[PDB]
């Protein structure tokens, strides 16, 4: 993530330079006396949207976060402890199970006994998928 | 008596200074003064944002 | 372009130059001055984080700032968006606490997050069910 981020901001700095050969001033002082804006233009505001680094296609929106984030949904184990399953990649789930798996709710609560793993055959009249 | 709580403030002008302190006057004048005694200050108003949160952290 | 970043002192709290020696033989180009001057952070209260920023500020001519807090203070994130509202310097965060996002901020202001929206919870929430 370091490195991503310094990758960005570099990038968005090498084409602020190449619109126009004005180098931002930073501040004089925080401590110092009051300020007044002296901006003759937005430095480097518009130049953080539309940005790409190696593949990874961050792209902050208007509002102020990233478009494209790296969301992982987590399921609580049968050992107290949280696992990892689908990533969410360019829109797709992926999810990583073809079927839930019936997952024991508590140490003490009753059996699953209302569930029936039923079975089938392709034939022409019965069953068509 | 020996609870003291230490109610802040900050205000615009100078004179509206006196007038506050005032006012928590007669908020001892007529509740008691037991378990209490409402002490009051305050600071005035700067113009340089950021010396507002350092002066609020600081003094206040 | 001399930047800073600052650490969350608690999970890689050693080799600052392990962080210096980002692309080594060559990070993304270099193009002029392409330096970290990176800190390390430790317990954060408003006060020591005004004071450290606004020291570093009076520096050598900082740049955007990447922030890395590892405890989940909250309200930190706000703070954070104050004092880029009022020295033009833009700054994002990556992990911990400026990770949640605020929503709405001055539209005066630069500052973006790297955590994930509401409706984007919401959307993949919807996506698996």
């Amino acid at each position: 993530r370091v490195r991503d981020g310094i990758g960005i901001l570099t990038t968005a700095a090498s084409s602020m330079l190449e619109k126009f050969s004005y180098i931002p001033e930073a501040k004089a002082s925080c401590y110092g006396q009051m300020e007044r804006p002296e901006v003759p233009m937005h430095t480097l505001h518009p130049f953080m949207v539309n940005v790409t680094w190696d593949g990874k296609d961050l792209s902050f929106t208007e509002e102020g976060y990233q478009v494209h984030p790296r969301l992982v949904v987590i399921v609580l184990n049968k050992d107290r402890e949280w696992e990892k399953v689908g990533k969410w990649e360019n829109h797709t789930l992926s999810l990583r199970h073809a079927v839930w798996p019936r997952y024991k709710s508590f140490s003490d609560c009753e059996p699953d006994d209302n569930h029936l793993s039923i079975v089938t055959l392709e034939e022409a009249p019965f069953v068509i998928v | 008596d020996p609870k003291i709580v230490n109610i802040g403030a900050v205000l615009s002008t100078r004179k509206h200074e006196q007038m506050f302190r005032e006012a928590v006057n007669q908020a001892n004048k007529r509740h008691g003064s037991w378990k209490i005694q409402l002490n009051a200050t305050s600071v005035t108003h700067k113009p340089n944002a950021i010396q507002m949160a350092l002066s609020v952290c600081e003094d206040l | 372009l001399n930047i800073a970043v600052m650490l969350g002192h608690s999970h890689d709290v050693t080799e600052r130059e392990l962080r210096t020696l980002w692309g080594p033989e060559q990070a993304a180009g270099l193009p002029l001055d392409v330096n970290v001057v990176a800190l390390l952070m430790n317990r954060t209260d408003p006060k020591s984080l005004i004071t450290h920023v606004c020291d570093l500020m009076s520096g050598a001519r900082i740049h955007g700032l990447v922030f890395g807090d590892d405890t989940d203070q909250e309200a930190v994130a706000q703070m954070l968006d104050f004092i880029s509202s009022h020295t033009f310097v833009p700054i994002l965060g990556i992990h911990g606490g400026a990770s949640m996002i605020m929503a709405d901020k001055d539209p005066t202001s630069t500052f973006f997050q790297f955590g994930a929206s509401i409706q984007q919870q919401a959307t993949v929430m919807l996506k698996i069910m």
